[PDB]
């Protein structure tokens, strides 16, 4: 495990 | 206009008296924090930033500074520990959890994913996101007739949120906190998003790795056919978690190994054990090693499913990682089954790659592999097959790998391996 436990926005 | 800012000029924007400037920091550190590309979280940190980014998370009657504060923060909350502790630290987690009842689509989807963030650095920060009320007002945000009528980015972020809330485990997230977002997670798991259901899956696979009770309050919730059917699933992204909590499954009771057996499970497996993927071979050959290690009637649906062909196809050609699992699955096997079951598994051409394999520089394959063959003759033994195993076992190297190995300095690899050369050779 596993995918990602954080995660960063690039984007909205 | 909010493209490049230095921190200075983001502090002294937060610093003014005027809410508008203040908004326009914020979204330049927003805009900042979001080129990553190493965003400048530390310069940010460092720049007391944090607190004034939280308070503004209260300004209701501004919810545009509430969404790019919520933003900055969400985005800081992404980094290492500290940079997560430093979004605690400030009280994020209650004024996150206060933007999830925001009327404001973005903002509350901002702060399920800040929540998320915050909650994926680990038990600690998970189980105070818990403890701060988290889990009602996330599971409100789902609590509609059709999952279908929600933004699709939204859903993708609420369940990676959840999924966050079911993950890591020293320890696993509270038993009640489980029981509540179970439910949710069912649902998201007959939910058609393939990024809704990798998450789901993850949640899934999460919450079945643990004791039996566990695996346990999962398996009472019926999932088991439909991670069944994530299994066939044609992306990896489903496949891997559908597969990761088939295989915590099956490491729980005879019982609980039953229900993924009675939901078709074994008809897949086929596919899994070819699989290109090497993860996902090595992660089904470890899910047949626990189906091996259970029950006799449990070997059988592997017999008949026709499996043991595929086991040994792994233990042939396999990345060396699933080839270890397989020689598991065998050992297993071998402990556990009836003779006929054995012998069966030998007609298969099981000797060949097991002797193979007691080449390899890995201590642990070699005394799983001694201990088939141990059991191997014990069930030739039962039948006076001894010497024709023996002749088998010589014939493709095997006594050669065997003889080469009492001159091993292990111990229960020379002990394992002059008891076989002594009984049988």
């Amino acid at each position: 495990d596993g995918p990602t436990a954080k995660k960063l926005k690039t984007e909205q | 206009g909010t493209v490049n800012w230095s921190v200075e000029d983001i502090v002294k924007g937060i610093n003014s008296n005027n809410l508008e400037s203040q908004l326009q920091a914020t979204q330049a550190a927003r805009k900042l924090l979001s080129r990553e590309k190493q965003p400048p979280i530390d310069n940010i940190i460092r720049a007391g930033l944090i607190p004034k980014f939280v308070s503004f998370l209260g300004k209701t009657d501004c919810s545009p500074i509430q969404f790019e504060s919520a933003w900055a923060l969400t985005n800081i909350a992404s980094g290492t520990s500290e940079q997560t502790k430093a979004v605690v630290d400030g009280g994020a987690i209650p004024a996150f959890i206060s933007l999830l009842a925001s009327p404001h689509a973005h903002i509350s989807e901002q702060a399920v994913w800040a929540l998320g963030n915050i909650a994926g650095d680990g038990s600690a920060f998970r189980d105070l996101v818990i403890k701060h009320g988290a889990i009602d007002p996330l599971l409100a945000l789902l609590a509609v007739p059709d999952l279908s009528t929600l933004a699709c980015g939204y859903l993708r972020n609420l369940t990676w949120t959840l999924s966050n809330l079911c993950r890591n485990k020293n320890p696993a997230p509270p038993l009640d906190a489980v029981e509540q977002i179970l439910p949710t997670l069912v649902r998201l798991l007959h939910h058609n998003d393939p990024e809704v259901l990798a998450d789901s899956c993850w949640a899934i696979s999460y919450l079945t790795d643990g004791p039996n009770e566990r695996i346990e309050m999962v398996v009472k919730k019926g999932v088991v056919p439909q991670l069944v059917k994530l299994l066939g699933a044609t992306e990896l992204p489903i496949v891997t978690p559908a597969l990761r909590a088939i295989g915590n499954i099956v490491t729980g009771t005879d019982e609980q190994t039953q229900k993924v057996i009675d939901a078709g499970a074994l008809a897949v497996f086929p596919s899994l054990l070819t699989n290109p993927k090497t993860n996902i071979q090595k992660e089904a050959t470890w899910t047949m090693s626990n189906i091996t290690a259970g029950r006799q009637d449990q070997i059988q649906q592997v017999v008949n499913h026709g499996l043991v062909p595929f086991l040994v196809g792994v233990l042939s050609k396999a990345d060396f990682k699933t080839q270890k699992e397989a020689a598991w699955a065998i050992t297993n096997y071998t402990s556990g089954g009836t003779v006929e079951q054995i012998v069966y598994l030998v007609h298969c051409g099981i000797i060949e790659p097991l002797m193979n394999l007691l080449s390899a520089k890995d201590t642990k394959i070699i005394q799983v592999i001694l201990d088939a063959i141990s059991n191997i003759f014990q069930a030739a033994e039962k039948l006076g097959e001894t010497e024709k195993l023996s002749i088998m076992i010589e014939e493709c190297g095997g006594l050669d790998k065997i003889e080469a190995l009492q001159r091993h300095e292990n111990e229960s690899v020379y002990k394992a391996s002059l008891n076989l050369i002594e009984k049988y050779f």
